[PDB]
């Protein structure tokens, strides 16, 4: 397999980008796509040149570190799987193959395709969670949750924070990620107390983090490796909803340091 | 010389006791302390949450993009605790014996009853922070058993437990941060420790954005930087574990306690060429159901699933005729690695054993174990790239865990004063093997209802601030740093840092591994220096220091690794018994298990550094069992 | 759905003694199947109602008391019995004296699973 | 000969210790054993419920029509439980004092 | 309830007429000899409930059968049957063993010499008798 690829390389954040082509002669079919980008690293260490710098932690799909748009699709052109569990058997011999960074205002360029991510830190800052202290937690067994409610925690939960629904979004929002975040904060009894007001002040972190705002066109569950449907969306548009009726104002907003 | 300081008196009264008998901070005097937290796991995160909670000025440090994407997030088995919710006689004691028995009786018994007693209240924070725990149709909690575990005692969420409780420490972080009590510093990677005064008072540190080098102090540092699986180049943890900060604390006064003492997983994808670096975590129990076998000819090209039953060499049943085939993961390891390094291996590389679940499919039904492990298929598919219901799934051990560490007492405090070592950078409590299911828990107990009593303690006793960054220790470690730096990067050899890497961990693998005898581990400690010499002569890594340059990183990593392979080879050697995950061929019953010494070796082994890398001081901690007794 | 030993401590959950009141009253079946064989359509409901009315007015069946009264009334469904035309002979022969608002709770619950897409499980084969 | 099999040691952890001693089967082995329970009463229901639960393959009987036609359906009082919700001065101890106490001394005090 | 209850069997009255109330036997604190463990003296056998000795000794207090009954079935008998079946080995008994032929062939004698006797007294005239 011979694999021409088209690397987006960039010095810096101030410096500009461009495309660089390179040319792999024998690629086995077994490797990953990371795995082919540290052979092409190599290689490039080996002539002299600079190697490409990316994000990869775990290799399996789960840390979510991991973030490469291929193709024009983000984590490849296979759905349901992330970037580090793309493998070359499902890519064609002489084919190209373009690779670029996510491209957000929220998310600036660092490298040749390292991307900065604190924006969802700062939108999860921002209510996203419970506030129980440590020591002060009932017995575990005290609420009881319907399986089906857990079910749909656990689904909307399963968000790994790789960013791939902003990139797809033509309209660059980070609304799936909030979505998911609200849905499985707010399908469990210990979340009840706070969720109102939680939804409103992530989605003013949102907005004032620089995200877009969502024209519900569906490229975020197309793309999201984890298959968040887009249900969870309307439950947190209810939500937000819910909560202009009841009077609630956002807080302020997390300055980052 | 090495004070345990554990209670005394009755072993279920032990923590109470003392932690009446620690010191106390009032909480206005809190805010005029300095907190120091390397690492963002769970320990770390949980840790740092507590600490903020309490009112300490935490500092946060992680070289990820987030807490988020540390590792502990991939833990997909669950966490144990002595909840006894399923009522099939599960209790504190009984999950007390379970450990100090599953450890080889290499632990003390004070930190494992102590983790069984706070494990229950583990659980409580885990569920009331909104985690996702499995529940049955009633809204009650589930729980399943651990593949071998006599009771059910693990609460798991879905195949993700981990996940869901990294998310929730770093919830609980994100919360304390909002707040301002918690300042996080991702990307940056602690590089030095400065000991002041016989202390440890702060920490060097670099941030890879932009390479510039910082200097922070503090009154109190925690080492939470996780295990150090990664010395050898093919392992189950992330690319980026090390063991910089443990090893940097070693050199500047710590203890290393049972460096020999790693743990391996049977069940692991095998590498598909030189070029991949890590092994997949599938799982315990696809064993059950499965034969282990190598085809008789080495070099039979015929697809696995025509050969003939009576042409394949089914090893671990020919050998080994009890168990039931179900051999412990250190035998069946231990021959799938001789029988790889024989030549007959059936992976691309030559490394790898059959295990075709044809015959469970016949006997079984395919529904049944399509239900049993479909993910597990499923993500072995889009690996590999083999249908396993068609084809035999290929398997190759691997090294998961290191239950060696930093030495630490029962207030988790290793020889420096001031250091406090949590999570798996330490010795803790699992003694010579680890049971599953259990170093979250460990983790967790030590973030959340350990650590912050002890350092309580240990900071009632002293006075707040009255050291700066201007001080001549931390211009010194700076400097060091820096020119440590600038001479990696200005060796500029020929041989790439991934190569040594690779050299290392294959001599590793094949001395250190599940199988050590005397001489294999001298060669191993002959050949050490060589490999070290010839990676500071002849490395190459470009870029320059204030870049995103990870070359710089991996080549640090693999100095620190070179240098402590040879401390973990000394302690292999040293260890003139099996116990545990620490096997030698010249210690073992006739049936293959290990057998242990406890007149001459019932010590935990602390190594001091004294500055000669071949030549490290010995310090015995002795065990004395009072509750359990060896068998 | 509760397994032994997984129970928390009785006084977690407080019930109101009218609602408790009523879930003793529709409790009290004693099973005799009088119901069944004094509706001219020879129909269970007065029994199914009864027990989903028990088991809905405590906090310990809400969790899954929307599927449960489908599968119930599915079963009633598999069994052979007929339709309630609300005639009211089951209520007058009924020895514990069950009222029809167990029918009428039965039928919210029925219509609000309806709504919330639920669907029955398989029924339940005899041996 | 008969043999009480009763722990020993402080009465008030006895039966802690006794769960401890005894044996347990692993959960993977418990679908290869059958139990019988013979009756549907009380006891005999809530056994056959637990050991289900737990996973033999237990087998109950009953002459009656349905399982719920014993006669442990016609108790009118109530059960008795030491949980001191009245702060009367009820407890464990008190309990069985006053159980030991009713039997006229005549029974085991472990059980 | 009581008054109801009086009035729809006996048909009078207790709020005018005076009631007739006679003792009888209520319950039996005797039974099968059990161990701590709940076995009785033949090995495999356990013995749960009212069929049992247990621990009432010569007379049980009120509201104390129901929860000895549930106590021995909810969280006493699984943790000593799994003791019993963890020291032995699952399975190795059939129907087809000769105990099994013997004890049927023995029932079904038994019942066959019953319904052979056809004598003049019926059963309840016996059990009255010995009652
Ligand atoms: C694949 C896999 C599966 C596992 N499955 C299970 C399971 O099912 N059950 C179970 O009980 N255990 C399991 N474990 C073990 C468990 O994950 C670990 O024992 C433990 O939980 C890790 O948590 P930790 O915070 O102590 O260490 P880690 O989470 O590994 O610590 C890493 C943290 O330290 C920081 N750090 C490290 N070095 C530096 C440095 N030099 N400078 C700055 N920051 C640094 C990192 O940024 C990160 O925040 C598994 C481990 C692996 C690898
Ligand atoms: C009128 C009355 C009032 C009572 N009030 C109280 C009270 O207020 N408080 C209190 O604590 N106790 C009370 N009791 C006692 C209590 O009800 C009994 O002790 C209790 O029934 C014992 O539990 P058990 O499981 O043996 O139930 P039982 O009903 O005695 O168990 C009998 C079961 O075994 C089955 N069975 C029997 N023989 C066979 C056989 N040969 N083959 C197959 N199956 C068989 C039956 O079908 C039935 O399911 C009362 C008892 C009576 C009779
Ligand atoms: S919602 Fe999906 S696409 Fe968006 S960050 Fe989470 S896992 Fe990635
Ligand atoms: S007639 Fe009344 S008591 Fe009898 S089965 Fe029907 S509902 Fe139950
Ligand atoms: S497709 Fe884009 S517009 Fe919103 S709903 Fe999805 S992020
Ligand atoms: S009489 Fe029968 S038809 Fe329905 S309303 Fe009562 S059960
Ligand atoms: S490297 Fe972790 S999700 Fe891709």
């Amino acid at each position: 397999m011979k694999i021409t690829l088209k690397i987006w390389r960039q010095k810096n954040r101030n410096t500009p980008g461009e495309f660089k082509t390179y040319v792999m002669d024998n690629v086995n079919p077994d490797m990953s796509f990371l795995e082919m980008l540290d052979v092409l690293n190599e290689d490039l260490m080996s002539r002299g040149e600079e190697p490409v710098a990316f994000d990869h932690d775990c290799r399996e799909g789960i840390c979510g570190m991991c973030s490469l748009m291929i193709n024009g699709v983000a984590h490849g052109p296979k759905n349901a799987i992330t970037t580090c569990q793309l493998h070359m058997r499902s890519f064609k011999d002489g084919d190209t193959i373009t690779v670029e960074p996510w491209r957000a205002s929220a998310f600036p360029i660092l490298k040749d395709l390292v991307v900065d991510r604190s924006a969802f830190d700062r939108i999860i800052q921002a209510g996203g969670y419970i506030s129980v202290s440590t020591g002060s937690a009932p017995d575990a067994n005290t609420i009881p949750v319907s399986k089906v409610a857990a079910d749909r925690a656990m689904d909307a939960a399963a968000c790994i924070g790789c960013g791939a629904c902003v990139a797809a979004c033509p309209n660059g929002s980070a609304m799936l990620f909030t979505a998911a975040k609200v849905t499985h904060l707010a399908l469990l009894p210990q979340g009840q107390p706070e969720r109102y007001q939680r939804v409103v002040n992530m989605v003013a972190q949102a907005d004032f983090e620089g995200f877009g705002n969502c024209t519900n066109i569906g490229e975020c569950a197309a793309v999201c490796p984890k298959e968040i449907s887009l249900e969870t969306i309307a439950q947190l548009n209810r939500d937000l909803v819910m909560a202009a009726l009841r009077g609630i104002e956002p807080n302020t907003p997390i300055v980052p340091a | 010389v090495l004070d345990s300081k554990v209670p005394t008196g009755p072993i279920e009264q032990r923590w109470d006791k003392h932690r009446f008998e620690m010191k106390l901070v009032n909480p206005a005097n809190r805010r005029k302390y300095t907190i120091i937290v390397v690492g963002s796991g769970l320990a770390g995160a949980s840790a740092a949450a507590t600490l903020g909670e309490a009112g300490y000025n935490v500092l946060c440090f992680c070289y990820q993009d987030s807490p988020r994407r540390a590792h502990s997030i991939a833990a997909q088995g669950g966490i144990n605790a002595a909840k006894n919710y399923r009522n099939d006689g599960d209790s504190i004691y009984r999950l007390f014996y379970d450990t100090v028995k599953g450890g080889d009786f290499r632990a003390r018994e004070s930190n494992v009853y102590r983790l069984a007693q706070v494990s229950v209240n583990i659980i409580d924070q885990c569920v009331a922070q909104g985690v996702p725990f499995a529940r049955e149709y009633g809204g009650l909690l589930d729980n399943r058993s651990f593949g071998g575990a006599q009771v059910a005692r693990t609460f798991y969420a879905r195949g993700q437990t981990g996940q869901q409780l990294l998310l929730g420490a770093y919830q609980a972080l994100s919360r304390q941060i909002a707040a301002g009590t918690v300042k996080m510093f991702p990307r940056t990677e602690m590089l030095d420790l400065v000991v002041v005064d016989g202390r440890a008072r702060g920490i060097i540190t670099r941030d890879m954005v932009t390479g510039k080098i910082t200097r922070y102090a503090a009154d109190a540092v925690v080492l939470a930087t996780g295990g150090y699986g990664n010395v050898f180049y093919l392992s189950t943890n992330a690319k980026g574990c090390n063991a910089t900060a443990i090893w940097r604390a070693h050199r500047r006064g710590a203890f290393f306690g049972n460096p020999c003492f790693t743990q391996i997983h049977p069940t692991c994808i095998p590498v598909s060429g030189e070029y991949q670096s890590k092994l997949t975590l599938m799982s315990e129990s696809l064993r059950n159901d499965g034969r282990i076998w190598v085809p008789k000819k080495k070099g039979d090209t015929r697809r696995p699933q025509d050969i003939p039953e009576s042409e394949r060499d089914y090893y671990l049943e020919e050998r080994y005729p009890s168990f039931g085939n179900l051999v412990p993961r250190d035998i069946a390891s231990r021959a799938a690695k001789q029988v790889c390094d024989e030549g007959r291996g059936v992976g691309p590389g030559g490394l790898g054993v059959y295990l075709d679940f044809a015959d469970a499919i016949k006997r079984l039904g395919r529904q049944k174990i399509a239900e049993r492990y479909g993910n597990l298929f499923d993500m072995y598919k889009q690996i590999t790239g083999e249908d396993p219901y068609e084809t035999p799934m290929r398997i190759y051990p691997a090294v998961h865990y290191t239950m060696g560490g930093l030495w630490v007492d029962y207030n988790l405090q290793s020889t420096i004063p001031g250091l406090f070592v949590i999570g798996e950078a330490n010795f803790s409590d699992h003694g010579a093997n680890r049971l599953g299911a259990s170093a979250l828990m460990q983790g967790l107990a030590d973030g959340y209802f350990i650590l912050p009593y002890t350092i309580a303690n240990f900071l009632a006793q002293v006075k707040p601030g009255g050291v700066s960054i201007d001080r001549p220790e931390f211009a010194e470690a700076e400097a060091e740093i820096n020119q440590r730096i600038q001479r990696l990067l200005s060796i500029r050899g020929k041989r790439t840092v991934d190569s040594f890497h690779r050299e290392l961990g294959k001599l590793m693998w094949d001395k250190c591994g599940m199988a050590r005898n005397a001489a294999g581990l001298r060669e191993a400690l002959q050949r050490i220096p060589e490999i070290r010499a010839e990676f500071w002569e002849n490395v190459n890594v470009p870029g320059e220091a204030n870049d995103l340059n990870q070359a710089l990183e991996k080549a640090g990593r693999v100095a620190d690794f070179l240098e402590l392979a040879e401390l973990m080879c000394l302690d292999a050697l040293h260890r003139e018994e099996s116990c545990g995950g620490h096997f030698r061929e010249e210690y073992q019953t006739p049936d293959g298990e290990a057998l242990r010494n406890d007149e001459q070796f019932s010590y935990v082994a602390a190594w001091e550094f004294t500055g000669d890398l071949a030549k490290p001081r010995l310090h015995k901690e002795p065990l004395v069992f009072e509750y359990v007794k060896p068998t």
